[PDB]
């Protein structure tokens, strides 16, 4: 609203606490997205692990499951996904 | 990997917080019935006491914006949410067992 | 009117009676199947 | 001193397709890599452009000037009213040295021409000039297409410029080239005509072939397109068909 | 500041945003041409004839540098009223073509030169815009524009068609038909004269003695600056946060040597959202970049007032480069959310205590 | 809000773009609609008798 | 001062529509949950035994 | 062409059905082929 | 007879009782007027729009 003038903050003094209410929103906004993603995604307690060998009955997983040269340790559908998307 | 458009949801959320962003900064270029849209002119060709019959305009119209900008996005946040919760229980029943 | 209009729905009357229909009927004829 | 002209070359002028032609700086802004929207007089896409090959012709708001002109027979301008010593009119020359822009209230001939003599020297456009206002000198401007548009908006007249060589023999290209502002004049006149002015060889004259192009502009918005060096590529037309 | 923002004087652990900080400017800097020819103003101002109200004369004067200040302080002026700028400020602001309109009026007409005002001079003889910005000079000339003989001279339209515009120009004299029948010339019955004399004599009182009226119009940045005032200009400083006065536009920022192609009629740059970027200094003609100087905001963690009272602070998004009460504190930590003084890292990995952003956070031991 | 007036036009024009948003929620809000009754209803690939 | 009386016409009527608006948000938000929930009720009690 | 939500023009009419891709109201809809 | 507007205005049917000059019918939109003249009912409707 003021830009850093010494002139206009004083003038909006006088308007209340609207400033306080207004980040309070945007915060109670951002703690909700952080509740909304860990809500999400954390549901196990443990990290487990593939075992080295592969042999899944003929099932083959290899597409999904990570890949270790990605230096993001993704799959190759999530690194299709997070390119097709800007 | 060959056809796209495939994820308009995402692109959809993503052009609507860049557009009320854009929006929100666009609307700094109004006069809403002043001299001017700028701060430092007024304040560099007036004295005080005709300057803050200008300044009340400007700050009332922006106030005004940046409650709009503030209500829609709690709209949209309820909305997410709401969308955010059902991807969790899609998640811990489609996942964790057989529906 | 005073500048505002009501705009009509893409799905007429007829059309959603119609889906009405072909679910009643492919419940009572095939059970779940149909789903 | 100055004798009319007999021969009547009298027939209706031609008409050919404006294409998209007459883009000029609007502001003097720099931006880049920016669509910019922005409301003012400009030539409207596939307009009517009225060809010749000097009557009188009215200055309405603005206007689009143009010449396939080669070895540059075509030398200035008379803008004014009624052209005559009774209301204040505007002079442009562009001879061999420096530019000349007059304003005066000089006593012109119904047959504006120049002569040249092959000791090019002849000077026959007016009799007489009594009260001189305003002067100025400046750079010359000079197969070969040469665009100017006209503007006289709030005592001030803007000259916008722009030259090309061209291949394509009779019609206006087919092309997108922008006009940088030329020029200023901070003169205000009620400048309603316009003429043209020719350089015949008076060894004798012998000029018949002057092929050049006139549109006139209306108020519009466009959309212009900037590229990362500033420099307009393309523009939109607003009121011209749905898709615009 | 935490107890304060919270209004409490306990406070629970967790993180609290309380204030913003900024890099404060250092120096002032201002550059204007090197034009420095007088301006004529006395020239106009003490002309010893003045033209009819109907016929007012108009001048324009550009390429100058105007002193306001004198004809500020001068007590010769009876009436000195501006409308757009205050006057005391006149002397730090340059312009372009600067319109002066002088004629001479009665005593009672002053009044009407005004925006939006109505009456017989603001319709028929003179009209001001809405809008208008500049200032308006009126002062008595009953000594000299005065004359015993009466002074007939001076004449002012009383019938039109319709109003005037707005600096608009009314020298056509033709006979006013006032009524149903044509006048064909000649004024008899219905048929009047547009132009009506008047009677100034030195005998007459106030309200009727002759007055000097000349009103001044600017403009704001519609041209490159052709007339500034009196004002001296600094040297230039690089890559400091200072206050600048570019030829008159003011605004506060670091300089830096731009290599943007302007082309030689542009004046100033701008890019998206229509912020001024890029200006190029009248006296070198060099194109600069503006950049507005380091701020961002401040948080506070801290584990609660009722187990300790030492708190860490974090600058959101700041680089570790412009730091400055707690300049040096305890050793200085960069993450991706921007600097952090008062915690020590460690390379071990626990439970998230207090959420700090981009997947560190920080919790109670020191 | 100006009903066909120049001048109510030109003194709403400087109040910046508080009209193309308007719009926008109301078209957004109809769009939604036309879905909700499609997803709702739409729900079998043929039309059995 | 004509342009004063239009100006605080306007703004009343300005703040009329968009207190509408926001209303309208807000309805629209309601019927929507309704409409997930029908959808919901429809596909697994009518297509199957619940 | 005359449809309940108004009237269309540059769009010919046919007596075919085909699915939708573009809405237009009222039922009725139109395609790219003309 | 000083209430202005625009629309079109065609043939109506209400019969207006002897002393009213003109009728409205919801948020004071007026739909019927009297000619001060001729004394008949006039209907009047919007202009189209769309
Ligand atoms: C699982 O599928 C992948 C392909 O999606 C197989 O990887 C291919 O292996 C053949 C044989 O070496 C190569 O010619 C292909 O280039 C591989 N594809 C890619 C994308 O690299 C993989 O072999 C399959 N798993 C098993 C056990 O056969
Ligand atoms: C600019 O000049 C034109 C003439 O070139 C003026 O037009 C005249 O207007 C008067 C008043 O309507 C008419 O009686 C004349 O017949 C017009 N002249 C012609 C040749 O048609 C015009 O008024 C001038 N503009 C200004 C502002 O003075
Ligand atoms: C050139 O300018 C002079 C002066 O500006 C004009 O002379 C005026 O002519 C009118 C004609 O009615 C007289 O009323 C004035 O008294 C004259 N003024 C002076 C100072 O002599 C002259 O007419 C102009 N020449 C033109 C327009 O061709
Ligand atoms: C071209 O026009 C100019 C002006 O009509 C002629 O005279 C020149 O005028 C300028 C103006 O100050 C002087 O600086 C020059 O010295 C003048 N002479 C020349 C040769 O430039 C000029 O003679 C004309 N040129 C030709 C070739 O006709
Ligand atoms: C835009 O400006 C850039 C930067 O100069 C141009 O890129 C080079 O410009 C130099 C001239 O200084 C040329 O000699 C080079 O050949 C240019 N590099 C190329 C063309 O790859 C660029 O040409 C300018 N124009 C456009 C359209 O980008
Ligand atoms: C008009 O002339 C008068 C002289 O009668 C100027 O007034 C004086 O000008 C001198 C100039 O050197 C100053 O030193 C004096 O202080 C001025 N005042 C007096 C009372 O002598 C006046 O300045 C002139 N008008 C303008 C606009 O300059
Ligand atoms: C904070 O500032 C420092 C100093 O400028 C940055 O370090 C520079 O990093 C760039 C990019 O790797 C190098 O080209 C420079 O040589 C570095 N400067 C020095 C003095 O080493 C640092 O990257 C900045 N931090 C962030 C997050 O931008
Ligand atoms: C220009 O007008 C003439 C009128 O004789 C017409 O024949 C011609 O087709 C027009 N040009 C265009 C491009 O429509
Ligand atoms: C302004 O004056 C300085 C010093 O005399 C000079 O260096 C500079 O070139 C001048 N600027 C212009 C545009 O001539
Ligand atoms: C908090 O304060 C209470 C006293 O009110 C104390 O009993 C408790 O131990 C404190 N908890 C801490 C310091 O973690
Ligand atoms: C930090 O990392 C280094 C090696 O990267 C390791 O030796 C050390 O134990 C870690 N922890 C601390 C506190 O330095
Ligand atoms: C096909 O449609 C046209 C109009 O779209 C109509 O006039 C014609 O009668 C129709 N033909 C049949 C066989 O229905």
């Amino acid at each position: 609203i003021c830009g850093d003038s010494t002139e206009c903050s004083n003038l909006l003094l006088q308007y209340g606490s609207f400033c306080t209410q207004l980040n309070r929103a945007l915060t109670g906004i951002a703690v909700e997205q952080d509740k909304n993603t860990q809500e999400v995604f954390a549901q196990v307690k443990q990290i487990y692990k593939t075992p080295p060998i592969k042999d899944f009955g003929g099932f083959n997983f290899s597409q999904i499951l990570p890949d270790p040269s990605k230096p993001s340790k993704r799959s190759f559908i999530e690194d299709l996904l997070f390119n097709k998307v800007t | 990997s060959s056809t796209a458009s495939a994820l308009g949801k995402l692109q959809d959320v993503v052009n609507q917080n860049a557009q009320a962003l854009n929006t929100l900064v666009k609307q700094l270029s109004s006069n809403f019935g002043a001299i001017s849209s700028v701060l430092n002119d007024i304040l560099s060709r007036l004295d005080p006491p005709e300057a803050e019959v200008q300044i009340d305009r400007l700050i009332t119209g922006r106030l005004q914006s940046l409650q709009t900008y503030v209500t829609q996005q709690l709209i949209r946040a309820a909305e997410i949410r709401a969308s955010a919760n059902l991807a969790a229980t899609k998640m811990s029943e489609c996942v964790l067992g057989q529906s | 009117f005073n500048g505002l209009t009501v705009l009509p729905p893409l799905l007429t009357d007829e059309m959603i009676a119609q889906y009405t229909s072909a679910l009643l009927a492919g419940t009572i004829t095939s059970g779940w199947t149909f789903g | 001193q100055c004798v009319n002209l007999t021969t009547r070359t009298q027939l209706p002028p031609a008409y050919t397709n404006s294409f998209t032609r007459g883009v000029y700086y609007p502001d003097k802004v720099f931006r880049s890599s920016v669509l910019h929207s922005t409301q003012d007089l400009f030539l409207p896409f596939f307009s009517n452009v009225t060809w010749f090959h000097n009557p009188v012709l009215p200055f309405n708001d603005g206007v689009y000037f143009a010449s396939t002109e080669k070895s540059n027979i075509i030398r200035g301008w008379i803008f004014g009213t009624t052209l005559d010593s009774k209301t204040q009119s505007l002079l442009i020359v562009n001879n061999a040295t420096n530019v000349v822009i007059k304003v005066c209230e000089f006593q012109f001939c119904n047959d504006p021409f120049l002569d040249v003599y092959y000791m090019k020297s002849e000077f026959r456009v007016y009799s007489s000039a009594n009260n001189c206002t305003f002067e100025y000198v400046s750079q010359p401007f000079l197969k070969n297409l040469r665009e100017f548009v006209f503007k006289n908006i709030d005592g001030y007249f803007k000259i916008y410029s722009k030259h090309t060589p061209i291949n394509l023999v009779r019609d206006l290209p087919q092309g997108f080239s922008a006009l940088e502002p030329l020029v200023d004049l901070p003169i205000g006149i009620n400048i309603t005509r316009f003429q043209t002015l020719l350089a015949l060889h008076r060894s004798g004259w012998t000029a018949g072939a002057a092929a050049y192009y006139v549109g006139y502009l209306q108020p519009r918005t466009f959309l212009l397109k900037y590229n990362e060096n500033g420099t307009i590529t393309d523009a939109v037309d607003c009121a011209l068909d749905p898709l615009s | 500041e935490t107890k304060c923002t919270l209004k409490s004087f306990t406070v629970e652990k967790g993180i609290y945003q309380t204030s913003n900080f900024r890099v404060q400017p250092t120096e002032s800097i201002v550059r204007f041409p090197n034009i420095t020819n007088l301006c004529p103003f006395g020239e106009v101002f003490n002309a010893t004839r003045f033209a009819s109200v109907y016929a007012w004369n108009r001048k324009r004067i550009s390429n100058c540098v105007a002193d306001y200040s004198v004809l500020y302080n001068s007590a010769s002026f009876s009436t000195f009223k501006c409308y757009g700028v205050s006057p005391t400020k006149l002397n730090d602001l340059c312009f372009t073509n600067v319109y002066a309109d002088s004629f001479v009026i009665r005593g009672d007409e002053v009044r009407q030169i005004a925006p939006g005002q109505t009456g017989k001079i603001a319709d028929y003889n003179y009209k001001l815009p809405d809008d208008f910005t500049g200032c308006v000079i009126a002062w008595n000339s009953n000594n000299l524009d005065s004359k015993v003989g009466g002074n007939y001279n001076y004449r002012y339209r009383l019938f039109r068609k319709s109003n005037l515009k707005p600096f608009e120009r009314d020298i056509s004299t033709e006979i006013y038909q006032a009524g149903s029948t044509p006048c064909n010339g000649v004024q008899g019955f219905n048929c009047y004269f547009p132009l009506q004399s008047y009677g100034f004599q030195p005998t007459n009182g106030v309200g009727y003695q002759p007055y000097r009226v000349v009103v001044l119009s600017f403009e704001l940045l519609h041209a490159p600056a052709t007339v500034c005032g009196p004002k001296k200009s600094t040297n230039l400083v690089k890559n400091k946060c200072v206050n600048f006065n570019f030829n008159g536009l003011t605004g506060t920022g670091v300089l830096t040597e731009s290599n943007k192609k302007f082309l030689p009629f542009q004046q100033f740059g701008r890019d998206i959202a229509d912020t001024t970027d890029a200006v190029r200094d009248p006296q070198t003609l060099e194109i600069l970049d503006i950049t507005p100087c380091s701020f961002g905001g401040v948080s506070v963690i801290t584990p609660g007032t009722n187990t300790s009272n030492q708190v860490a602070v974090l600058y959101q998004g700041v680089n570790c480069t412009e730091v400055p009460v707690y300049s040096t504190g305890s050793n200085v930590f960069q993450t991706r959310a921007g600097c952090l003084i008062g915690a020590e890292h460690v390379n071990n990995s626990y439970e998230c205590d207090i959420p700090i952003g981009a997947g560190i956070c920080a919790s109670y031991q020191s």
